[PDB]
């Protein structure tokens, strides 16, 4: 206890402090008031409407309903309690997606019930108004949220998830070609449609045990292109992206089988550092 | 495409810029 | 109880050497000259111990390479280790990231500390290598006599108590009490600091046994004559002895920069915990659980230890060593490169120090005119005329009566620097001749000696007698030498211009006087004169012997006096006007005689001319020296009688009120005692000398000076610096370095600790502001490790801002190495601007990648989140884990690079403490490289194949390099204008609150 107090200053020289903490009040003013400038002028080398680089998105991931802790869904057929979280996730998900809730003619455009080619809409600029943005209705997938009509433990006896593809700006799918390289047993939709296929491990042997139902738009599994492209949260707020529900039906339950599932394209492709890159891994055990 | 850059070229500039500094150091401490 | 040891080792001496030889041979069972019997001496031998001295209690095994790895500073990167591998532990507490982070970090921070332990031990090893390579210990064998047989035996068989006896030439084995003499002359110098031969003779004659002349000491070398004498003392029981062991047993202080480095430390660390506590309470506020907390405080407070600033002072301060090393300056000690510059005393040794030690002919009487001889070393003087008789009959005799002779090596050496086996009063005449008047050889044979006196040690007088080689006079010609006084009692005769005269008391005063004026010079005085013998009555064939007396000692002729002293080193003189121009207050500290010691004091600038004692002024006054008031006398010499009857006070009052200080006759426990009463004073005190009588002293001193050649070997080793050259002028560009080294450490330590804020800060926001992390644990260590290295070190290349010699020392209570200013300015305002910069490069990218910074916050959370991989930015994209988190560290890259860009800046402004950088100019090479690389190795990063996935450090898009690139040239122009002000108004406001 020396410097705290001494003659005529406090710890630990105070005659003067006035002077250092005005300074240094007014000094980091200015740098505050600079930053905040150069922040500013950035802020005005930034686009209303693009973002200046997609290129780190280019790779488009694909995603699903009940994200889970680490891929995983385990839980009991019976217990209500078991499959609370995920059947959850579902519900919030998709309470964008009622019928009810997209009610307006104003920014809803009602498109195909088949898949179409890609809608253009002008160019990205406000010149062009608010653009519409076209519907998609819990019905296309069946069984799966089925509207209100079941399942609806939306899984409870046979578990059932989702697939979704992330939204990019300008991002134009593009389907493999007619001439397709071994793309597993899948509808010829190809021209309209983006396809989704899923299998119990990658390249290697398989505890692959499982059988499949997909639900997509038009009853092809996929994600029709007339959904895109994406115009973006200015242009087209309430703009609601394809989805593909897919159910496995027969599987063996008190063990775990991991599942990867993959959307196909030109457009399209993965990485072994990002598992959810242009692809999707699911490990599912429902134990009873 | 918008979604490629070329991070090639950048890459092999960023790394001429390297090689080209750095020697023109190794000039500066070496007066003669 | 070493400490009862060290306190009866700091007492000055006792002794039995005033005794009769039959008390002497009561007392140790001995017969004079018989010596002991074998028998009794293999007896003696086995007894006690060997004579020599016991090796160093020293020699410390090469595991004191553990002492380079603590420190203080170490010390603090040690625990800073330690804290991360305990927040590593704690993050065990989940499913955790630290193997690429906390794991990471603290092994690399206990991998500098072993590294730079490595280096600094290599290199003080590499000291200690050259040190030991210098050692050269060439055994030598004592005379004894044994039972009557003198037996030539090993020196460590020499016991306590038995007859030896010692030549010229002959290094004296022991501390022998004299029973016998002839014409003996020992050099006492390195030991007593007695400068002139002391004269050895078996009467007691001094009260204190050093300068009585009856004991002859261990180390000591007979310089002529033959003695004989009883072993008082062996081994380490020896005076030598007593004052190595009292050397091994003392402490060398704290050095400056340790305590610098240290207060800086509780600055770091106090600036550390204090962020880490206010950081740990605060993030308890918000949300965050003890353990997060917990961790938080550990990162900031690790964060806050600057790994890098110890590599890099280890390595400044080892530069500054290499330019020592190149001029012959060697420090044992790397952390003693400094002290010098801080030094605000130097106690310096007189003889072999100062002093050549090496006796030499100041001045000759010569027809009544005193004639000056040429003093200096290389012979750029000037030489008086030696056309005159008198000089020529004068050189004759001083040739004839000498007993010295050049020995058989030299004839290539110069006439000075070549060595003679002799006194030194005789060999300083030798070469005086051998130099000025032709060859002595031919002259000394041309005379042929027939019987001569050995100088008796009563009465001084030492004359020899020769043929006549003049083909007109075949006189027989008597030559004799010796005190001035003795010679003015037998003589009546003097010569002058080649004539003879009788003496008048008008002619003898004058003589008398120019003896008073040439003796008070400092310089001893040897009287000279001859006589031709009347041949009628001693005819050719007349033997002449000295049994007896067959010759007339009186009415002879007297011819002139030669007077001698040893003069300085050359660069001594203006080596002392440099360092009284900084500031250093210098002082003289000898065992010699006052007499001398004034006169050299007076000479080399001590005492400056202009500044009376208080017996000058007495002496104009013709008063009692008690009534001069002794506040009115600047300069004093103080004998050594009085110190062991001053106090504390006394010593206190002596060096507080006079400012040009000389103390002579001085014991080296009362030298020890000086240095001590110095340091109390609270001001760094340097200590150089010679020999072994400066051990104790240089010892105790915050540092060490020895000379590296006619320095003794235990004061080589209690110095903590050597000067190889044994140049003097050596200690001025010590002061120098020392001095620059610290402003440069500045420097160096400002940049690095302004690193830090831009460093520091993204982890800070990132827990408040809840954005995702800015910058990473690598790239910081690419900083701090990686590229502010080379910048920080080229910064010791520094010149001087100003004239550093102009400038008195440091007050360590007030100037201080890392200071309050300097903290305000490091993390107050330039580091401030260095991470704003960061900021804005990482809202930039961000940005222009689609999350604008308005909806940046809060997102951490979700965004370090591996399993949400629709994210959405500002636009509605969505992006997986992988995706985001390549941006995040495509974010992390050009914060650094950002670093880099401000480091640039900095390290151009931390250039230059006061003046423009358009004064100092860029001149620094090692400073240009240092940005040409730090950037080229930036670019080297971010743009190197691989390093995404080994550094987790990817491309930038050209434009990234150029958003950190307005505040780096915003701390340029501030820096400027701040030390622009400073310069225009040295008042001042800027000045009291920023330089530093
Ligand atoms: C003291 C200061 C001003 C030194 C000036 C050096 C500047 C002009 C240099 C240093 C680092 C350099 C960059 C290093 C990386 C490359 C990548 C290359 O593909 C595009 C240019 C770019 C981005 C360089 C532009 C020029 C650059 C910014
Ligand atoms: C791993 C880390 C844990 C706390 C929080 O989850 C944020 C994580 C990322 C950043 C990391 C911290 C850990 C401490 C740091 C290395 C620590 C640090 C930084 C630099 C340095 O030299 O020393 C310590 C401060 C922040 C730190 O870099
Ligand atoms: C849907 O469920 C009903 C009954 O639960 C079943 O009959 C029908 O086959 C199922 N269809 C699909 C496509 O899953
Ligand atoms: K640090
Ligand atoms: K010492
Ligand atoms: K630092
Ligand atoms: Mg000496």
């Amino acid at each position: 206890i020396w410097n705290s107090e001494k003659k005529e200053f406090l710890g630990r020289t105070g005659g003067s402090w006035f002077k250092i903490l005005l300074f240094y009040v007014i000094f980091y003013g200015c740098l505050a008031g600079i930053f905040i400038g150069t922040i500013q002028v950035m802020l005005l080398t930034i686009s209303e409407f693009k973002p200046t680089y997609q290129d780190r998105v280019a790779p488009p991931g694909l995603t699903q309903i009940p994200q889970s802790q680490k891929t995983e869904i385990s839980f009991r057929p019976n217990d209500p309690q078991s499959y609370e979280s995920y059947v959850v996730s579902i519900v919030r998900f998709l309470e964008k997606y009622k019928d009810l809730a997209q009610k307006d003619d104003m920014i809803f455009e009602d498109c195909g019930n088949v898949p179409s080619e890609l809608k253009e809409r002008g160019e990205y600029n406000n010149e062009r108004g608010e653009r519409k943005v076209c519907r998609f209705r819990l019905e296309w997938l069946g069984n799966c949220s089925g509207l209100n009509d079941e399942t609806y433990g939306y899984k409870d006896g046979k578990p059932c998830v989702i697939i979704k593809l992330n939204r990019v700006l300008g991002f134009k799918p593009k389907p493999p070609k007619n001439e397709s390289l071994e793309t597993y047993p899948v509808m010829k939709y190809n021209p309209y449609v983006l396809p989704v296929h899923c299998t119990g491990k990658r390249d290697e042997d398989k505890e692959k045990v499982g059988t499949m139902e997909y639900f997509g738009l038009g009853g092809y599994p996929g994600f029709p292109l007339q959904y895109y492209p994406y115009y973006g949260k200015l242009l087209q707020p309430k703009y609601l992206q394809p989805l593909m529900a897919v159910q496995f039906t027969n599987l063996t339950m008190d063990t775990e089988i991991r599942i990867e599932c993959k959307a196909y394209g030109e457009n399209i492709g993965y990485s072994e550092k990002d598992r959810f890159q242009g692809r999707f891994d699911v490990k599912i055990e429902v134990k009873s | 495409d918008p979604f490629y850059y070329d991070y090639e070229t950048v890459r092999n500039g960023g790394l001429i810029f390297a090689a080209l500094a750095f020697i023109v150091g190794l000039i500066i401490i070496l007066s003669k | 109880k070493e400490r009862d040891m060290d306190e009866l080792k700091k007492e000055v001496s006792m002794d039995d050497h005033k005794l009769s030889l039959d008390e002497l041979h009561r007392k140790y069972g001995t017969d004079l000259s018989r010596g002991l019997t074998p028998a009794r001496a293999a007896e003696i031998l086995a007894r006690d111990g060997p004579n020599a001295l016991t090796p160093p209690p020293t020699t410390p095994e090469w595991v004191k390479f553990c002492r380079q790895l603590f420190g203080g500073f170490s010390m603090l990167l040690w625990i800073g280790a330690i804290l991360c591998f305990l927040a590593y532990g704690i993050q065990a507490a989940t499913e955790e990231e630290p193997q690429n982070d906390n794991l990471y970090l603290g092994v690399v921070l206990s991998a500098v500390v072993i590294i730079t332990g490595c280096f600094s031990y290599y290199q003080e090893a590499k000291s200690s290598k050259i040190m030991e390579s210098f050692k050269n210990m060439v055994p030598q064998q004592a005379l004894v006599i044994r039972n009557g047989e003198k037996m030539s035996i090993n020196a460590e068989e020499v016991v306590v108590g038995d007859l030896v006896e010692v030549k010229g030439g002959d290094r004296i084995p022991a501390d022998l009490r004299i029973i016998s003499a002839n014409g003996c002359k020992v050099d006492n110098s390195s030991l007593t600091g007695e400068s002139e031969p002391q004269t050895r003779s078996p009467d007691f004659t001094n009260e204190n046994p050093l300068e009585t002349r009856n004991i002859a000491f261990f180390s000591t070398n007979c310089v002529e004559g033959t003695a004989r004498g009883i072993v008082v003392y062996t081994g380490d029981r020896t005076v030598m002895g007593r004052i190595a062991t009292l050397a091994s047993g003392l402490e060398g202080g704290q050095t400056p920069i340790a305590a610098e480095i240290e207060h800086f430390i509780h600055i770091i660390t106090g600036v550390a915990v204090f962020l880490g506590v206010s950081f740990f309470i605060l993030s308890l506020i918000l949300e965050y659980t003890w353990l997060e907390a917990v961790i938080f405080l550990i990162g900031i407070i690790v964060a806050n230890v600057p790994e890098g600033l110890l590599a890099t002072v280890t390595v400044c301060l080892t530069l500054t060593a290499k330019r020592m090393a190149r001029k012959n300056c060697l420090v044992k000690n790397l952390e003693a490169v400094e002290t010098l510059g801080s030094t605000s005393t130097i106690c310096s040794d007189k003889t072999g120090t100062l002093t050549q030690n090496r006796m030499t002919v100041a001045h000759m009487w010569s027809d009544n005119q005193i004639h000056e001889a040429d003093t200096t070393e290389n012979q750029s003087g000037v030489s008086f005329d030696k056309t005159s008789a008198t000089w020529l009959a004068l050189s004759r005799i001083a040739g004839l009566c000498n007993r010295a002779v050049f020995q058989a090596n030299q004839e290539n050496l110069p006439i000075l620097k070549r060595a003679v086996a002799g006194d030194a009063s005789e060999s300083a005449l030798l070469k005086c001749i051998e130099l000025c008047c032709g060859s002595v050889k031919e002259m000394r044979e041309r005379y042929t000696k027939i019987v001569e006196i050995p100088f008796n040690s009563t009465n001084k007088y030492q004359l020899s007698i020769h043929k006549n080689p003049n083909t007109a006079e075949p006189r027989h010609l008597l030559v004799m030498k010796g005190a001035p006084e003795r010679i003015l009692d037998r003589c009546s005769s003097i010569l002058i211009h080649g004539k003879e005269q009788p003496l008048d008391e008008e002619l003898k005063d004058a003589f008398q006087n120019a003896y008073l004026e040439l003796g008070g010079l400092g310089e001893r005085v040897l009287g000279f004169c001859h006589l031709f013998l009347p041949d009628e009555q001693f005819p050719e064939g007349f033997q002449f012997d000295t049994d007896d007396v067959n010759f007339p000692l009186d009415n002879l002729c007297f011819v002139g006096l030669i007077s001698m002293i040893d003069p300085p080193r050359a660069a001594v003189p203006d080596a002392v006007g440099k360092c009284r121009s900084a500031g250093i207050k210098v002082i003289m500290v000898t065992g010699d005689h006052p007499i001398t010691a004034k006169a050299i004091a007076k000479g080399v600038g001590i005492i400056s001319e202009g500044n009376e004692t208080v017996e000058d002024i007495a002496a104009r006054l013709n008063i009692p020296v008690s009534q001069v008031n002794p506040r009115d006398a600047k300069a004093c010499v103080v004998h050594g009688s009085d110190l062991k009857d001053m106090t504390s006070e006394q010593l206190d009052d002596i060096l507080k009120y006079h400012t040009e200080i000389v103390f002579a006759r001085t014991s080296p426990q009362q030298k020890l005692i000086i240095v001590e009463g110095c340091q109390r004073q609270g001001a760094i005190v340097a200590v150089t000398g010679d020999g072994v009588n400066d051990s104790p002293a240089s010892k105790k001193a915050d540092i060490g000076v020895a000379m590296g050649i006619a320095g003794s070997d235990v004061s080589k080793q209690a110095a903590d610096m050597i000067l190889l050259d044994d140049n003097f002028a050596s200690i001025v560009t010590g002061v120098e370095e020392g001095r620059l080294i610290f402003d440069n450490l500045k420097k160096s330590i400002a940049y690095t600790l302004t690193s830090n804020i831009p460093e520091i800060t993204p982890f800070l926001i990132f827990i408040i502001a809840n954005i995702p992390l800015p910058l990473g644990t690598v790239t910081i260590l690419c900083i701090d490790l990686g590229t502010d290295m080379v910048p920080a070190i080229s910064l010791a290349y520094e010149q001087a801002e100003s004239d550093i010699m102009k400038r008195q020392p440091r007050n360590p209570k007030t100037d201080k190495l890392v200071n309050e200013q300097l903290i305000s300015m490091a993390y107050g305002q330039i580091g401030m601007i260095q991470a704003l910069g960061g900021f804005f490069t990482y809202f930039v990218i961000l940005a222009e990648n689609g999350f604008l910074p308005i909806h940046l916050l809060g997102l951490r959370v979700n965004w370090d989140d591996r399993w949400i991989n629709d994210v959405e930015d500002s636009y509605g994209q969505q992006w997986t884990y992988e995706q985001r988190k390549i941006v995040e560290f495509t974010c992390h890259t050009p914060f650094f690079v950002t670093i880099v860009v401000v480091q640039w800046a900095d390290l151009v402004i931390c250039k230059t403490r006061r003046n423009s950088v358009f004064q100092q100019g860029m001149k620094n090479k090692i400073l240009i490289f240092g940005l040409f690389e730090e950037t080229a190795l930036a670019a080297f990063l971010s743009y190197c194949p691989g390093m995404g996935v080994a550094l987790r450090m990817y491309p930038l898009k050209p434009t990234w390099w150029f958003c950190a690139f307005p505040y780096s040239l915003l701390i340029f122009v501030y820096d400027e204008v701040r030390k622009l002000i400073i310069r225009r108004r040295p008042g001042g406001w800027v000045e009291k609150e920023t330089y530093y």
